[PDB]
């Protein structure tokens, strides 16, 4: 089996289940959690499950964690303008923390659709080329157009061998 | 193709490419067609050049772009 | 990522530029023309046939 | 003044939606395709009711009737005539604007003929050229040979009328001349062989009822509904018929007699329906049998 | 391999046993049939009114061989080879 | 020489008693096995089982019986090479047929689906366009340009214009000894060879 | 790659197999190879007639107008494809070569006529 | 005038945006001053032959 407890976390399907895509402002995210106490349980589960999901969607955002530095857990974001966003996550579940930071600092579903639509204009279907980039390589794959000579030999009248021989 | 340091062939030492014969009518008529064609294509080019400035200037300093930067900044506060 | 310097490539560049400015050919050499063979003795290049 | 309701009106869609009906077993019929192992969920009585409610919401998105349009007008528009280019080429050029962010019905497709004429591509040329640069799954550049009369009849013989309509919807446009002929042929065959049930619980039923009501061929359909204890749908079909044809013998008679429910079928059967006698006999049997059940 | 195959194939729980054990409906979901819920088994006894508590993450032991295949990492020139009908 | 009598009507052989006594209810390839080394066979079958009117040692299901004709009308035989649960044509190693007959089956299986003889899954696709209006100028009429109404070219320079004598005189002097015969105005329309 | 000088040009990039030419309109650097690296593909041209008898020319007008406003030049073959479409004016040599062919074909009708008349 | 297709696409934007007009689109070629090919150029941006006598 897969080593470690809850091995589903080490899967690409689970890392892509995150719904927290930060904005361009968010540069640094700091998590302060306490190893023990009932109140801090949500923060521990947020560091155990959701932090991998947040870092996978935001690979350019720094995420640093500190243990037992304060009496209560809290999240603090450092924006590019110099503003700091404190988020007291005590007496809260990990789902509440994940839903709270997606509303104050995360993107909505409207801004995310547009991003995907801008990437659909990069791969034009009309364009011809390798399968990696384009659907078709040549226009001989289109029914009606003259087929490739490899598959269907062209007529002797359309080849430069006989044209040269016929002319001279 | 050759480089600058490669010597010329010895078969081309005495080669003179004589200019083509000229038909006065066709030549004069074609010299005016080019004059107009290039004048019509310069005007079209300028139009296309002005559309690239606008779009560029309509996304960073546009009325619909500055109306969204304030909505995004107002929702942040 | 520390590029090893190429000193001879900078010395030659300066020397070549200097020589091009002290040995530069004049207009008398460049634009002289022999009127029988219609060539430029400096470069041995024939002029075009419409200029002869 | 007084406009006759169209096919997309809320009042008409609700009537044709109810006639169609909803059958999950037929709407979500097991497709023959590549398979994966199923997933199981331990559900309660209430979790199963919500799951069946979500399937009914998804079946109503799959039964969305396509709009019925009229035969599009041919494109005969010349942009330029250049007589100096005549004889300089043997074949014609077809230029297409393959700009992505443009609807295909606003896309410019021109044809430079060997006579120097720069015209607009015809509908058949537009649709074909749009499948070369914007290919759509299901559509083919060259019209398939199944839409021929001999091949279509073979399909009709196997009660595969819904497959002919699905192939036509994926090959032709709603306002084509081949999409309207292929549909009418299917509807005409259904009326002849009484195969109305095949299109039931599908998205092609409303269009079949709209073709009969406008061409006055609802006698057979009404009989089928009566023979399946569907009087509710049978009465709305006459009501819809009346609306589209207000100045008719049946419509005027109704107003005079204020006919309702089963009465409308009787009024319609005599005044306008071609097979008036058969409708009464079929309707009679139903009413007699219903009385026994009521007892 | 023979004594272990008969052992595991005899200790498998059916859908009816699962329903009776948990007093719930076993619903089959198929891509071919879309979202339609197919009830394959129902409890003969009293149907439970309370649903099973949803689990955010399940602590079930996984197999690297299966995770490595779904993520396109199990390269082998002997898998998915064309063979005869069995 | 084997001259099968079902050449024209191949579907009558599968509904006969000679077929039922040999195959029964199973497919024709049920009782066929390939001969090869190892447990893993080659990923491709033999090109063909018949070479210059000569059959090989172990003919395939289609080549061992000369009465089995791969035609698009013989739907009962083509259903044995298509899965009844996924509608996919089996690869050659599955049934054991040669590349030549597997290529002829695929063509007959694809040609029976194009004639409505073979049932196959036809999905319900969505419309190509979100709108259906035909009011745009691309599909409608454009105001004809003035030049098109007057029977004139789009631009004047398209037409030939005779140049003045003084200008031709400059060119002649400019190109002394390197001239060509002056060209007259071209014909209004392209001539054709009678 | 960095080239000394140069500019962008909307040209044709030859493709296809022997005796089956297929060009694909591209915007590419002047010094780059014909079929090498390109900035963008702006269309395709199939010279060979199809079953319907027509030559297909796909043009991304929106993107062709963008690169022309950014400093892109045009090749003669590509300036003759835009003249036939109606995007540009008919190239001067397209009008002059059509006149030369007329005079030529009118010169052949005389010889043919004389032969049939005199003989 | 604009060339035929460009003109057809400028008259379709108008009618799409709602503008109704019968005016022709025309190019202002008064700015474009077409100079002759034999017009004196700038010799102060022109190069000189390199000193490699042969
Ligand atoms: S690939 Fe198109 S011709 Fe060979
Ligand atoms: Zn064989």
């Amino acid at each position: 089996p897969m080593k470690g407890r809850f091995p589903i976390r080490r899967t690409l399907q689970y890392l892509s289940q995150g719904n927290v895509v930060f904005k361009d402002s968010v540069k640094v995210m700091t998590v302060n959690y306490n190893t023990h106490g009932e109140l801090g349980e949500g923060a521990r589960k947020f560091v155990f499950f959701n932090i991998p999901q947040i870092q996978y969607k935001n690979p350019w955002v720094q995420i640093m964690m500190f243990k037992n530095m304060t009496p209560s857990p809290f999240l603090r974001f450092y924006l590019d303008s110099g503003e700091q966003v404190l988020v007291d996550v005590e007496t809260k579940s990990n789902k509440e923390i994940m839903e709270h930071i997606r509303k104050i600092l995360g993107k909505n579903e409207e801004t995310l659709r547009e991003e995907e639509e801008e990437k659909k204009q990069l791969s034009h279907p009309a364009n011809f080329g390798p399968r990696k980039y384009c659907l078709r390589e040549c226009i001989c794959e289109v029914e009606g157009q003259v087929p490739c000579p490899s598959l269907v030999p062209l007529p002797k009248e359309m080849r430069g061998k006989y044209k040269a021989a016929l002319k001279a | 193709r050759k480089t600058r340091h490669d010597p010329l062939a010895k078969s081309k030492i005495e080669r003179v490419n004589m200019p083509p014969a000229v038909d006065p009518a066709e030549f004069f008529v074609l010299m005016e067609r080019y004059q107009h064609y290039r004048q019509t294509v310069r005007a079209l080019r300028m139009e296309f050049v002005s559309e690239v400035q606008r779009k560029v200037h309509e996304a960073r300093a546009g009325v619909l772009a500055e109306r969204k930067a304030l909505k995004d900044a107002a929702e942040h506060r | 990522k520390k590029v090893r310097p190429r000193l001879i490539a900078e010395l030659a560049r300066r020397v070549r530029a200097l020589r091009e400015q002290l040995n530069r050919p004049r207009d008398s050499q460049l634009y002289a023309v022999d009127y029988e063979t219609l060539t430029r003795p400096f470069s041995g290049r024939r002029l075009p046939v419409r200029a002869w | 003044e007084t406009k006759k309701p169209t096919f997309m009106d809320e009042e008409v869609q609700s009537i044709l939606t109810k006639m169609t009906g909803l059958n999950l077993q037929k709407t979500f019929k097991p497709a023959i395709q590549e398979l994966k192992p199923p997933t199981y969920k331990l559900m309660t009585q209430a979790q199963l009711e919500e799951a069946t409610r979500q399937a009914v919401e998804a079946a109503k998105v799959r039964l969305k009737m396509p709009p019925v349009l009229e035969e599009r007008v041919p494109i005969n528009d010349v942009l330029a005539e250049d007589k100096i280019l005549e004889g300089t080429e043997t074949t014609k050029y077809v230029f297409t604007d393959i700009s992505y962010s443009i609807p295909h019905r606003e896309r410019f497709i021109v044809v430079r003929e060997p006579s120097g004429t720069l015209r607009k591509a015809s509908w058949e040329e537009r649709d074909r050229m749009i499948q070369v640069y914007f290919p759509k799954e299901g559509r083919k550049i060259l019209t398939p040979i199944i839409f021929k009369e001999e091949n279509l009849r073979t399909m009709y013989s196997q009660d595969r009328h819904v497959d002919v309509l699905n192939l036509c919807f994926a090959q032709f446009e709603p306002d084509s001349t081949e999409y309207i002929k292929v549909h009418h042929k299917t509807y005409e065959d259904i009326d002849k062989r009484g195969k109305y049930d095949l299109l039931r619980s599908t998205r092609y039923f409303g269009g079949m009822v709209w073709y009969f009501v406008n061409n006055k061929k609802i006698d057979g359909l009404l009989i089928d509904q009566i023979q399946r204890d569907l009087i509710d749908d049978a009465t709305n079909l006459v009501q819809l018929y009346h609306v589209l044809h207000p100045d008719g013998q049946s419509a005027q008679g109704a107003k005079d007699q204020a006919a309702e429910g089963i009465n409308l079928i009787k009024v319609f059967a005599k005044t306008e329906a071609q097979k008036g006698a058969y409708i009464e006999l079929t309707l009679q049997t139903y009413q007699e049998a219903l009385s026994r059940h009521s007892a | 391999l023979t004594q272990g195959l008969f052992r595991g194939l005899s200790r498998q729980e059916t859908h009816q046993q699962l329903a009776d054990k948990k007093g719930l409906h076993v619903v089959e979901i198929r891509e071919e049939c879309g979202p339609l819920p197919i009830v394959v088994a129902s409890p003969r006894g009293p149907l439970r009114k309370d649903p099973e508590p949803e689990d955010e993450v399940p602590d079930v032991k996984l197999d690297w061989e299966d995770v490595k295949t779904a993520q396109g990492m199990k390269r082998s020139v002997w898998s998915n080879l064309k063979r005869a009908a069995t | 020489v084997p001259i099968s009598p079902y050449k024209d009507e191949p579907w009558k052989y599968l509904e006969s008693e000679e077929y039922q006594e040999r195959y029964g209810s199973r497919p024709v390839w049920a009782d066929y096995r390939r001969n090869h080394k190892g447990g893993v066979p080659p990923q491709r079958t033999r090109k063909t089982c018949i070479r210059r009117n000569k059959v090989v040692g172990n003919p395939c299901p289609i080549c061992r019986d000369h009465k089995l004709h791969v035609d698009f009308r013989n739907v009962k035989l083509l259903e044995q090479f298509v899965c009844a649960h996924t509608g996919i044509i089996f690869y050659a190693p599955y049934t054991g047929v040669c590349v030549k007959q597997h290529k002829r089956l695929t063509q007959a299986i694809q040609k029976a689906r194009d004639h409505g003889l073979l049932i196959y899954h036809i999905p319900q696709v969505e419309p190509r366009d979100l709108d259906f209006s035909t009011s745009h100028g691309a599909v409608s009429a454009t105001p004809p340009a003035p030049t098109l109404v007057s029977g004139d070219p789009w631009y004047p320079w398209y037409n030939w214009k005779q140049p003045p004598e003084r200008e031709l005189s400059r060119l002649r002097r400019l190109y002394q000894g390197h001239l060509q015969e002056e060209s007259g105005p071209p014909p209004e329309s392209m001539p054709k060879m009678p | 790659k960095a080239y000394r000088g140069g500019h962008l040009t909307i040209r044709l990039a030859l493709g296809g197999c022997t005796n089956r030419p297929f060009y694909r309109i591209v915007a590419a650097h002047n010094k780059c190879p014909r079929d090498g690296r390109f900035v963008e593909q702006l269309g395709s041209y199939d010279p060979l007639p199809n079953s319907h008898g027509e030559k297909l020319v796909a043009l991304n007008l929106d993107r062709i107008r963008h690169w022309i406003g950014c400093g892109a030049h045009l090749s003669k073959p590509m300036e003759k494809l835009l003249g036939l479409a109606g995007f540009f004016p008919l190239h001067p040599m397209m009008i002059t070569n059509a006149e030369r062919l007329r005079r030529k074909r009118a010169r052949e009708v005389l010889l043919a006529s004389q032969k049939t008349d005199a003989e | 005038p604009y060339p035929p297709l460009l003109r057809a696409m400028i008259i379709a934007e108008r009618q799409k945006n709602g503008d109704t007009s019968t005016e022709e689109p025309m190019l202002n070629v008064q700015r474009i001053r077409m100079e002759p090919w034999d017009y004196p150029a700038k010799q102060e941006d022109k190069g000189r032959a390199k000193g490699t006598p042969v």
